[PDB]
């Protein structure tokens, strides 16, 4: 038997906005350490890393592992019927067939409760190797939203540099180009670059428009990249977690 | 062309 | 020569509100215009539903109807038409007894500006239906807004809802393919409130399509009334404050 | 070669919204004056004219005349990028292949910078002489647009006719018809009619719902109305310019 | 599966 | 039904 119990739902509906147009199904380890999901997309050139501490819930208890088959399109609908107040609890019991749902508005007088149905699938699970970054770039979530978006009416590919004065995204299409460059500054919507050696990637724009649904979960977003290795976007939950988003370079 | 994910990380 | 019928409605917004919560369920219908106010009443296309709308004289800032008419009017027309007034506009109705056209008048509080509409009616034949007066097992007011939300958040659960209520709150329930939930409301203790008078336990079920074209009325009160017995349709009724009412009747299921 | 500075560049987006849906490519005729641009739609019904006077940048200098062919949905893509407050700035150099543009945000953090492949036009331009109107009335730009909106959900043609006392406006199509009328009052919500003698002309509705799109450049518009000639909706663009749409009437 | 309105409810004329 | 534009305005050359 598990059952978590988060104050904060909103979280929990935010999470699955994040990630249900990337992937469809997807498995959620649940575990005595917390909740942890891995997948990629059906192209496998992304990959998401999703990370909830038990320590995060207000009340969590989780006697044995389990893995649970979600559909992330039926699970969002499920959220959706949950107001953003709404103290949300999650429970299964180890023959997992059905996972358990119960919002209560903090009002007292309304509490719904639902039921989702599980799913057989097999993880491809993969190895994130622990590694130090040539280049980690730390901006506000919103400007890296609106830097993706419009981008990619110029071209399908951006071009992201990074050296010790700034960080700048550029892409190129059959109508023109354009650059874009943002400083460092003089905490919360500002731009702090730790570079360690210049860095030259360009990821293709289709994926991190989806990464970026992750907004509404921080004001920041965190860059990190190396050459020949995947970018890592970054948007903590906090005191909780984070979600993290992997994205393979073209080279 | 893209590059994949899983010619960086490997499976486990 | 004076109008046949004449009405001046000051808070024109009720009758582009009527029209809304109206023109998506049904397109035809037909508008009974007497001394004591307006009437009408129509089923979907389906004769699974029924609307009934009435708009008593006392409601309008003048009323004034000479011979009993029925008007038959595209409601989409109608619709488009009442789109094109204010939302504090003064709106006014205005026909010759045997109408070939509705005269609709937009008189903007400023002064500014007058709107005229003249609206083409249609022949039909309604299929009046006697509705008897009775008392529910169980009823419910609850706040119409919770009310849209659940029809709309059950919905893509499954496509039937099954109300069941006692004395201590009514629950709403679905179920399909992906699974299933329930939503539970209990009374309190203002016009978010919910409150029940109950006489004998209730359970049916319902379709939701046609609850959730039932919530384009929502605009028209804070409140909404629910009246369930068994093997009857259930009542979905909208307040027009101090004006007269705007009632859905839906049919149960088997 | 060419250069000139705009201080509130929302003014250079705006212009771009309220002409891209109506003409896809057009000549801007740069000069030491001002920009200068003149285009008919593809039917050959309409024609807008545009003037922004060197007198309303911040800085302008252009060394010598310029002709440049722009894609102007292209050109809307690339303003989008700017904010609303940005500073726009734009370039060129003698014959032009591509024409540069620069945002820069106010806070000074961020510098957008952005160049748009050019095209090979040869315009029709057409002369049109000053003239007087028996007609000119003078309204909200909000209420114009409310107005032709609305009427085109009753009939797909408008009979403006104006007179001693007010302004009438009237369509009739298979479900009915109407008349809206304004009379004069007594800055921006204001209605006044230069009447020289009485007019009442009929105008294709869904050309005006294009001319609308200018709304945002003025509180105020314009309508200048004679006998068998074309009607003149145009809005001034503050202490810069205007823009002037011309519709030729029914028959 | 859905009962019609018209049988609960009587047709006028 | 609709005059083009063409017929209030002339064309000015080279």
């Amino acid at each position: 038997m598990f059952e978590a119990r988060l104050v904060q739902g909103s979280i929990l509906k935010k999470v699955l906005e994040a990630l249900k147009d990337l992937i469809n199904e997807a498995c959620w380890d649940i575990s005595s350490s917390g909740v942890n999901l891995q997948s990629m997309d059906s192209s496998h050139v992304s990959l998401v890393q999703l990370t909830l501490r038990s320590e995060g819930f207000d009340t969590y208890r989780c006697d044995r592992n389990l893995a649970m088959g979600v559909n992330l399109t039926s699970m969002s609908k499920i959220l959706k019927c949950a107001g953003n107040e709404d103290i949300i609890t999650l429970r299964a019991e180890d023959n997992a067939d059905t996972l358990a749902l119960v919002f209560e508005a903090p009002n007292q007088e309304k509490v719904s409760d639902y039921e989702m149905k599980l799913m057989d699938l097999d993880v491809e699970q993969l190895g994130i190797p622990e590694q130090e970054y040539s280049c980690v770039v730390k901006m506000p979530s919103g400007e890296f939203a609106r830097i993706c978006r419009d981008l990619s009416h110029i071209g399908d590919a951006v071009v992201i540099s990074c050296a010790k004065d700034g960080v700048k995204f550029s892409a190129s299409g059959e109508l023109g180009n354009g650059n874009i460059k943002l400083s460092q500054t003089s905490e919360e919507e500002a731009v702090t670059i730790e570079m360690n050696e210049p860095v030259q990637l360009t990821f293709a724009l289709r994926y991190l428009n989806f990464f970026t649904k992750a907004t509404p979960l921080s004001s920041t977003v965190t860059l990190s990249m190396s050459a020949d290795v995947p970018l890592v976007v970054e948007y903590k939950i906090a005191d909780m977690g984070h979600l993290k988003y992997y994205l393979a370079p073209k080279i | 062309k893209d590059s994949k994910i899983t010619d960086h990380f490997m499976r486990l």
